[PDB]
């Protein structure tokens, strides 16, 4: 939480540094839906891939985040960006907007950066949410406690490689499932395994729902995702 | 000196060399203690080593009556062995207070094994230079024995021993019971239990000695207690006419 | 040796030596001089005040604490304002609780414990500042000494500061004489003076540069610069 | 570097030896006390000429009757008048009477010592006028030692400015000649050339209290200066 | 008793607040707003306890500009109305409660409805077609019953007031000293300053 | 209780937390005020690390602290949010206790404040962010442009710059900004903030943005469209030999 | 007195590791193996009993603990780590959850409670991390079985089988081998005991073999009869006796 | 229940003249009934010139006349031994009475 | 909070060595009671004679005297003093000596385990009479303590052991009160051998059941010179 003689600070630097090495997450905006992709660090057979949860959260019902990172720094994180979002809701009977919540998360992490001589959260976040002021909405936050908002943006391993690939492929009129196309060929080039399986994937989207003007939060199962990865050509 | 060697965090081996320390004082009083197990009483040696002349002996103790039911034996430098006696004491009363019930010898040894384990963990606090063996007859168990270390560590024995010449004592009782078959001293008065804690104190290592070279508690029902130098006399004289 | 000694207040050295302590006393012997001493009936005050410039003050180095003690410091001036007032306090308090001047002896013993706290707790740091205390109580006239480390002596002259050694070998001969000077101020004030004199390559002591303070019998504590001392000079 | 109130070998506290060097890097504040007054001047020093100069308070008043100059890290300097207003003003409330000039310094370099992680980057001349003792000058350095002055000059120009105030001072300066003295010394010792816009002038008199000089009347005395210095 | 009116209409809300401030038996003042601008779109009425009353409203307006500043937004009146309801059900069980009733009437501009929101000092929140606090609702609850249309007009809003006023000039014990009146559409806020003798 | 003293003295009288803070000024992006006769107009630029960025929704660099006074910064945009929040919530109490929004200096001064107290206290680095702050006192015409920076200093400027390679803008305002003649236009005024940032982003695409402050809380951010007709108007005209 | 210690001890490296963390780590290392398997109706957890002369008391030191009567946790690494994690946790269960909703935690919501306290000595002032890695097994009625390992760090992830410890890469592949999803819990036992027997260098007995199952609900073991609507706790120690029968026949 | 006051009786009275003051009691002291004493006085020398009486609740009075005769110390102490002006013992007994306006000293005090 | 690899606490060695190197002080226990006696060095002329005390009573019937750092000293017998008072208000009876020597023992022990504290550099010589006995102890800066026949600490230590010492073996039967005030006048005497560079001054003081009633005492005029003119038989 000290400045060098540049103007950087150490612990954050070194922070982010420590990111690097997480499992990639992506996201990925439509006009009518978000794309939540990550990838699994170096995993087993044995590893229980049905009730697992490592890099997908649901923030409440309308926001979801991609952790890459400290798994536990992300917990602790998480469970206060949901209490927020609850103390928000109680005040004001709406739903938190997006921005709101992610400027609350990014002041938390801003703090033990400036005071306290704590260390920082390793740990970056993708937010994706919709509320009805802005729609669809992108962000990031990283342990230095700033964020920005994204059309396409990806954190952890390998994201020079993914970010180039995202520029080349992504364009504003995109559609959902054009979106999650892009969100598994980008994974599939930035992986370090072989190939990329079901077993190493986190999916989600946040749709329109079909046909009835109300925001729907799906997470993907193993099996879901082993499907979605057959009809794009990855089997 | 890196800071891994001043206080209790971790070495890249995981290692706490405070730790390791804090048991190398443990010996600094260069002092041998065992503790046995009778048919219903618990006994406990210690040797006692007045060197300075100007000292009064009957002050030089590291033996200690926590309850009623509880007695302690310290290995280890005396100001850490009577902050650990003295928080005992607390912690036995104010159980009994809180709970209606004699504290148990394991729980005391659990607890304070637990406040060692803090000590371990937190930067501020160093470990205490202390082994600490609890002894009693417990309403629920019997003869019991529990010890613990600057580590966090405590289990309970069978029999025990503790201090530089440990290891010697520790094997000389392990031969004896694997040849009785037994996890005990199988007879019924505490003084032939005393008699052969000193005997076996005596042929481990390799030293006699008289009534002020000695200091014994022991246990009972209902009551934890220590000899004066005459009754260590006694026990003295009755494994002169055997052994 | 004299290394990751010196850190802070907190810590031993393996002579056995607090180097932070001993560097606070240093302060002492860089600080302007005076002196004290003391017959049976007054205690009498001489400090030799010094400016920063020709255009400056002499900072005033004797403070009254209550009606029947004061004192005069060396060293760093914001230390002796913290322990003066912490004296004046305990002075008060002696007057209101119990309606009883405070004894001199225990002025010395509570500004002992003060010090001595700050000797040994992490992040504080010991007072710079050595303190000359005079005092008429019940059991006559006293002169102490205060040094930071917490040292505390009853004396009948002393003095401190930069080339104190020579008034204090001055009063250590004079000690009969002055010792002696009972019911007569002006007289023990002018072996103040004299035995302050030892004490200067610097130059002639002059009106500005004086300050006299004195206690006694039917005398109460009262500081004398500039006018009043001309007399003595 | 191990400690911030820690005693070198020689007896000094390096965090307050340390503030006094960042003193030196200062702009200028001189300060001349007579008997008619006491007048106050500084070296305004902008970094820039874009710098609008009289949003420069290097000059603040604390009460009608006193006033002060800063030299240093002047942001330091905020709490320091904010708790010596606040100062003058209770014990105006406690007391229905002016605060003395010596027990609002002595307040002041109280609020000093009380290190608050750091000693203050700045020193000031405090200067007024009280019944007892007159028109007075004060040196509050961030030890919580002051001193008493009849001239004195703080910041990068200082070791110059006292040679000069050591010269030219007496104890028969009339006002005038004391707003002179200031604006001269000044002159000599400024990295830049004296005019309105970079140096400020200020005094207080018993009667009128504590002024800043505009603009408008300090030009006037630096052409009063130009040419009481042409003749001789 | 201080005379807070509240009637939403089919394009609006208008509240009427009574122009006197009475300490004990003299009217000090015949020309009070007891009301503050919460947001461009929403307005707040108070009645209560003397030096509470104000202290309450200028801390809940200050609240609602931060708000708007630090998100160039503004909250709905079904937003506001909620932040006021918990900051006086906080209250309530306070060392010393805020002793205030208020009506709440706002143009939500996100769905094109106006809005009044009735809520007393214990934190009860209701939504209304009409509003009141203190006596006067016991006369002009059943008045409102009889003549007011879920799509009147503006126009004709404020005819329903006009009854409502003469029937408290006619059977209220204490001279109110007349109301001011303000409307709330969707064009925000403005003062029919000329009810009086009109 | 951690109150472990950061910021302070080293030998030769320098804080350097607060000098290394500065330090991280001069690494962010460059922001640039200038002031005209009736009008005060704030300039920024954007940097290039990516651009498939959402810009409907990514913090601005111009922020409102009240309806009539605004706050750009340079430096860690992290830190610049906790100066702004603490300035919004000072606004909002000025109100309530003064029944007056603050004056543009006396906002400025509260924000070099909370700076200054961040140099000297235990377990807390300074702000790594200096502020321009912008915009008119109540009932008043006059313009107004303020500076602070990380060690709690503040002035007024004709005009200033800060951030990265503000030494070169400082300069080329330096020569052409009159104290004699403000821009006297809105228009003129957007025309001397345009070419200062000209020389530091390259082309004014999606980098260069600009606000405009006039009296009585009149402030209108421009749009990309409206940006690049200053743009075009100075590179073909002024490249006359 | 007073802590004085108010920053972390565990910061990042330029390379950003967490030192502490992976200091911690190498303490569990160290540690005595340990296992568990999950099975289709059951869960198991064992560990070996390492003795420190036999003079000593094995049944006195508990190494596999009940947690909640459905929760069980096992360890490798600092043993005084371990059995202030098993007060902590045994008392969160209660403050956080029986407290507030009058039945015992899930599994994984006690696991998330678990690994908060971990992660808490990862980044508060004046501590050092736990030395420790936990298996934890239980069951609850909307999860049904389940197997987590909590690490130094506060991570935590779910397993179908695993081991931690001294011989924890030769074990992992033992049971990847003897894994499938179709097991019944005494061949869960069964692969435990074959696993552990790896590990172990003297005596291999009921004695220095600690094993308890998460497994059918023990009536007999509640204390009481009458209130139908519980059958009891599926965290169940087995005996030095029944640990022996099933290495007869092994 | 405990009453924390009572009522000692007395009478004080102050005349100012051209170029004096005086400030006049009796010395009787009272409770209910009773004489407590022929002799207390109770018009003090503050020093600096200034007498003072605070009479009612003798209790509440000492401790006053205490605090006055304290407060005129510490300003000696604290502003180079000015004199304290009869106008600014006032406004200082004005302080002192008013810090305890919520458990008032119950007595009417001249000056 | 350091243990050096050796198991010892090196502050605690450090503040030894301060002690070692101060003025010699010691305790004699008789057969009813205490003695207590110091080396006062007369850095100048100009010390008043008898006015500078460094033995300190707490409570009524105990003594306290110590060697090292003068103000370590002083703090721990204001502690051993709250210690007593807060004894007596809970349980009525006076603090007994091995009670107080505790309360003292845990308190310097205390200043051993904590990294931002340092230990005492004093050893404390204390006792006096309680319901059973007399009692003396000494305490080292480790807040090692133990009961003693005879205790001496300070510069001139060993000398002054080596004669307390002698006198055990050559008085089984027990040393009287009036005795011992004139063997510990001997013992400073002979002690004063290991830093004669100073003139000094002889302090004593006592705790006899027979002779003071079991209270703390200081030994003055006709008693004091008695033992002032024994020891310098015992020289010349």
């Amino acid at each position: 939480t000290i400045f060098s003689p540049e103007g950087r600070l150490y612990q954050v630097e070194y922070a982010l540094e420590s990111i690097s090495h997480a499992g990639t997450a992506i996201g990925i905006m439509a006009s009518d839906g978000i794309v939540l992709a990550a990838e699994r660090k170096v995993t087993s057979t044995l590893l229980e891939q049905d009730t697992s949860t490592e890099k997908l959260y649901k923030l409440n019902d309308k926001i979801a985040v991609a952790v890459a990172g400290l798994t536990a720094d992300a917990e602790i994180l998480i469970n206060t960006a949901r209490i927020h979002a609850q103390n928000y809701l109680k005040t004001y009977n709406e739903d938190i907007p997006v921005e709101i919540l992610v400027r609350r998360l990014s002041d938390i992490k801003q703090g033990y950066t400036q005071h306290g001589g704590l260390r920082p959260f390793g740990v970056s976040f993708i937010y994706a949410g919709y509320d009805d002021r802005y729609g669809y909405q992108l962000y990031t936050s990283n342990p230095s406690g700033n964020y920005t908002g994204w059309k396409a943006i990806s954190v952890g391993a390998n994201t020079s490689a993914a970010q180039t690939l995202l520029q080349m492929d992504y364009k504003d009129d995109m559609k959902v499932d054009d979106a999650i196309e892009l969100a598994l060929k980008t994974l599939s080039k930035t992986t370090d395994s072989s190939a990329l399986t079901y077993d190493r994937l986190e999916f989600a989207t946040i749709r329109k729902g079909a046909n009835d003007g109300e925001v729907y939060q799906k997470i993907f199962k193993p099996q879901e995702i082993k499907d979605i990865l057959v009809k794009t050509g990855i089997t | 000196a890196g800071y891994d060697r001043h206080i209790t965090i971790f070495s890249p081996e995981g290692r706490l060399y405070q730790v390791e320390y804090a048991f190398k004082a443990t010996n600094q009083t260069n002092i041998n203690s065992l503790a046995v197990r009778g048919k219903d009483c618990t006994v406990v040696i210690s040797q006692k080593k007045v060197p300075d002349k100007l000292l009064d002996p009957t002050t030089v103790s590291y033996i200690f009556c926590i309850s009623r039911t509880i007695g302690m034996v310290v290995n280890g430098p005396i100001p850490d062995a009577r902050n650990a006696a003295l928080r005992a004491k607390a912690e036995a009363a104010e159980f009994r207070y809180k709970y209606g019930y004699d504290m148990p010898c394991d729980v005391l040894a659990k607890r304070m094994a637990n406040l060692s384990q803090i000590y371990t963990q937190r930067a501020y606090m160093r470990p205490l230079g202390v082994i600490l063996t609890f002894v009693s007859v417990d309403e629920e168990l019997g003869p019991s024995i529990y010890k613990t270390d600057p580590a966090g560590y405590y289990v309970g024995y069978k029999a025990t021993a503790t201090g530089p010449k440990q290891q010697e004592i520790t094997t000389n009782l392990e031969n004896h019971f694997k040849k009785s078959k037994i996890d005990h001293i199988n007879e019924e008065s505490w003084e032939k239990v005393v008699e052969f804690a000193i005997t076996h104190m005596i042929d481990a290592l390799g030293t006699e000695f008289s009534k002020n070279d000695l200091e014994v508690g022991v246990a009972t029902k209902d009551k934890f207690f220590t000899l004066s130098a005459e009754n260590i006399e006694e026990r003295l004289v009755a494994i002169a006419e055997q052994d | 040796f004299r290394n990751n000694y010196d850190g802070d207040t907190v810590t031993f050295s393996p002579t056995g030596r607090l180097f932070q302590v001993e560097y606070a006393l240093e302060a002492i012997k860089q600080g302007s001089v005076t002196v004290g001493l003391r017959s049976n009936t007054h205690a009498v005050l001489v400090a030799l005040k010094r400016n920063a410039d020709e255009l400056s003050s002499y900072q005033k180095k004797i403070i009254k604490c209550d009606e029947h003690m004061g004192l005069s410091l060396a060293g760093l001036a914001p230390d002796a304002r913290v322990l003066s007032n912490y004296l004046r306090q305990q002075c008060n308090y002696s007057s209101l609780v119990f309606n009883r001047k405070l004894a001199v002896e225990r002025a010395g013993h509570l500004l002992c414990d003060k010090a001595q706290k700050n000797t040994q707790s992490y992040g504080g740091r010991p007072y710079g500042v050595g303190l000359l205390i005079i005092g008429y109580d019940k059991s006559g006239a006293h002169l102490l000494e205060f040094q930071p480390s917490g040292n505390v002596t009853e004396l009948y002259g002393t003095a401190i500061g930069a080339r104190s050694q020579g008034a204090k070998t001055y009063l250590e001969r004079t000690l009969d004489t002055f010792i002696k000077i009972d019911g007569n101020p002006d007289e023990l004030i002018k072996a103040g003076v004299e035995a302050i004199s030892q004490s200067l390559r610097d130059e002639s002591l002059t009106v500005d540069n004086l300050s006299i303070a004195i206690v006694g019998k039917d005398t109460p504590f009262t500081i004398y610069d500039g006018e009043a001392v001309a007399k003595y000079i | 570097d191990r400690g911030v109130s820690t005693f070198s070998p020689e007896g000094r506290l390096f965090q307050v030896e340390y503030s006094l060097e960042a003193i030196k890097l200062g702009s200028t504040a001189i300060g001349i006390a007579t008997k008619e007054g006491v007048v106050l001047g500084v070296e305004k020093r902008a970094t820039s000429p874009l710098l609008e100069s009289d949003s420069i308070e290097k000059i603040v008043e604390i009460d009608r009757h006193i006033g002060c100059a800063m030299s240093g890290l002047t942001a330091d300097a905020r709490s320091m008048i904010e708790h010596a207003r606040t100062a003058a003003v209770t014990h105006n409330l406690y007391y229905d009477e002016d605060i003395n000039v010596e027990s609002l310094t002595q307040s002041v370099c109280d609020l000093a010592l009380r290190f608050m992680s750091r000693p203050f980057g700045v020193a000031l001349l405090i200067a007024g006028h009280d019944a007892d003792d007159g028109y007075q000058l004060f040196h509050a350095e961030p030890s919580g030692t002051f001193y008493r002055y009849n001239a004195k000059a703080i910041g990068s120009g200082s070791e110059g400015a006292q040679a000069e105030l050591l010269n030219e001072w007496h104890s028969s300066l009339t006002l005038k000649e004391a707003e002179l003295l200031v604006l001269k010394i000044l002159k000599q010792v400024m990295e830049e050339k004296l005019d309105e816009n970079n140096a400020q002038l200020s005094c207080i008199t018993k009667q009128d209290g504590f002024k800043i000089y505009d603009n408008e009347k300090t030009a006037e005395l630096i052409k009063e200066l130009k040419e009481k210095e042409a003749a001789e | 008793m201080d005379i807070i009116l509240g009637i939403r209409v089919q394009d609006s809300v208008i509240l009427a607040s009574s122009k006197a401030v009475t300490r004990g038996i003299s009217v000090l003042k015949d020309s009070d707003d007891k009301t503050r601008q919460l947001s461009p779109h929403t307005l707040m009425s108070f009645a209560g306890e003397a030096g509470d009353t104000v202290q309450f409203a200028e801390y809940i307006q200050a609240n609602i500009q931060l708000y708007s500043i630090r998100e160039d937004y503004e909250l709905s009146p079904q937003a506001v109305s909620s932040f006021v309801r918990q900051e006086l059900a906080k209250s309530i069980r306070s060392r010393r409660p805020y002793q205030v009733n208020v009506l709440i009437g706002g143009y939500d501009k996100k769905k094109n409805k106006p809005e009044l929101y009735q809520i007393d000092y214990l934190g009860t929140k209701v939504e209304l077609p009409y509003g009141a606090h203190g006596y006067s609702g016991f006369y002009t609850f059943s008045l409102l019953d009889h003549h007011y249309r879920p799509d009147m007009t503006t126009e004709e809003g404020l005819d329903l007031l006009k009854l409502c006023v003469q029937e408290l000039e006619k059977r209220m014990p204490m001279d109110f000293k007349g109301v001011i009146v303000k409307i709330v559409d969707k064009d925000g806020i403005r003062q029919v300053d000329d009810f009086q003798a009109q | 209780g951690y109150d472990r003293a950061l910021s302070i003295f080293s030998p030769d009288g320098h804080i350097f937390q607060v000098e290394y803070a500065l330090e991280a000024v001069k690494r962010g992006t460059c922001a640039v005020g200038v002031k005209g006769k009736n009008c005060v107009v704030l300039g920024c630029e954007r940097r290039s690390t990516l651009k498939l960025q959402d810009t409907r929704i990514t913090p601005s660099k111009v922020s409102k602290i009240d309806s009539h006074v605004v706050l750009s910064f340079s430096g860690l945009n992290a830190d610049s949010r906790i100066l702004i929040e603490k300035a919004r919530v000072e606004a909002q109490s000025h109100r309530l206790t003064l029944e007056d929004p603050v004056t543009v200096e006396y906002l400025t001064r509260y924000v070099a404040g909370v700076q200054q107290r961040y140099t000297q206290s235990g377990g807390v680095r300074p702000f790594g962010v200096s502020t321009l702050i912008a915009g008119f006192d109540p009932r008043d015409d006059e313009p107004k442009l303020y500076q602070t920076e990380p060690s709690g200093i503040y002035s007024s400027w004709s005009a200033q710059t800060i951030g990265r390679n503000s030494k070169t803008v400082r300069e080329f305002l330096e020569k052409n900004y009159d104290r004699k003649e403000p821009p006297a236009t809105v228009e003129e005024c957007v025309k001397l903030t345009v070419r200062s940032l000209l020389e530091v982003v390259q082309t004014g695409a999606k980098n260069i943005e600009i606000t405009v402050v006039k009296p009585d809380s009149d402030i209108v951010a421009l749009s990309s469209e409206e940006i690049n007709q200053y743009v075009t108007q100075i590179e073909q005209e002024k490249q006359e030999q | 007195m007073t802590d004085r210690y108010s920053f972390s001890l565990t910061t990042f490296s330029p390379s950003g590791k967490l030192g502490q963390i992976d200091y911690a780590l190498t303490a569990v290392k160290q540690g005595v193996t340990s296992l568990g398997i999950k099975a289709t109706n059951g869960v198991v957890i064992a560990t070996e009993k390492k003795s420190s002369s036999p003079l000593a008391m094995s049944e006195t030191l508990s190494k596999v603990s009940l947690l909640t009567p459905d929760i069980g946790a096992v360890y490798s690494g600092m043993g005084p780590d371990y059995r202030v994690l098993v007060d902590k946790s045994r008392k969160v269960a209660h403050t956080s959850y029986k407290r507030i909703y009058g039945e015992y935690p899930p599994t994984k919501l006690l696991v998330s409670e678990v690994a908060k306290i971990m992660q808490e000595a990862t980044q508060s002032g004046g501590v050092r991390p736990f030395g420790v890695s936990l298996l934890i097994a239980g069951h609850d009625e909307f999860n049904g079985f389940s197997l987590y390992q909590v690490d130094p760090s506060g991570s935590y992830f779910p397993w179908k089988a695993t081991a931690i410890g001294k011989g924890s890469v030769a074990a992992k592949t033992f049971l990847e081998k003897r894994w499938n999803d179709e097991l019944e819990l005494e061949d869960a036992i069964h692969i435990a005991l074959l696993t552990l027997k790896e590990s172990v260098e003297g005596e291999f007995n009921g004695d220095t073999i600690e094993l308890a199952i998460i497994g059918d609900e023990n009536p007999d073991l509640l204390g009481y009869t009458g209130i139908p609507t519980d059958k009891g706790p599926r965290f169940r120690k087995l005996t030095s006796q029944e640990i022996n029968d099933r290495l007869e026949a092994l | 229940q405990f009453n924390p006051y009572g009522d000692n009786g007395g009478t004080i009275l102050g005349i100012a003249g051209e170029d004096f003051a005086v400030l006049a009691g009796d010395t009787r002291n009272i409770t209910d009934y009773s004489i407590n004493s022929r002799y207390e006085p109770k018009v003090f020398d503050c020093g600096d010139n200034i007498v003072m009486s605070a009479n009612g609740f003798a209790a509440d009075g000492d401790a006053l006349v205490k605090r006055f005769k304290n407060s005129v110390k510490w300003y000696h102490f604290d502003h180079n031994d000015k004199k304290l002006s009869i106008n600014s013992a006032a406004r200082n007994i004005q302080h002192l009475l008013y810090g305890k306006r919520f458990f008032p000293y119950y007595v009417h005090t001249i000056i | 909070s350091v243990f050096s690899p050796d198991g010892r606490n090196f502050q605690v060695e450090y503040a030894v060595k301060a002690v070692e190197n101060g003025t010699t002080s010691i305790g004699i226990k008789c057969n009813d009671g205490v003695v207590f006696a110091v080396e006062k060095l007369i850095t100048s002329k100009l010390l008043v004679p008898q006015k500078n005390v460094k033995i300190q009573v707490v409570d009524r019937h105990i003594g306290c005297v110590y060697s090292g750092l003068i103000p370590d000293g002083r703090h721990l017998v204001n502690r051993g003093r709250e210690e007593a008072a807060s004894f007596k208000k809970l349980y009525k009876t006076p603090i007994p000596i091995p009670a107080f020597a505790d309360r003292l023992g845990q308190y310097v022990q205390a200043h051993t385990l904590y990294n931002s504290v340092r230990p005492f550099g004093v050893s404390t010589i204390f006792g006096g009479v309680d319901k059973n006995g007399a009692h003396l102890y000494m305490l080292e800066p480790s807040g090692s303590y133990w009961g003693y026949k005879g205790a001496a600490t300070g510069k001139g230590r060993q000398s002054a052991k080596a004669e307390l010492e002698k006198l055990v073996d050559h008085h089984p039967e027990g040393l009287s009160a009036r005795e011992a005030v004139k063997q510990a006048a001997k013992i400073i005497y002979l002690a004063h051998e290991d830093n004669k560079e100073k003139d000094f001054e002889l302090e004593i003081s006592w705790c006899s059941l027979s002779e003071t009633n079991g209270l703390h005492k200081f030994v003055k005029g006709d008693l004091l010179q008695e033992a002032i003119d024994f020891a310098q038989k015992e020289i010349n």
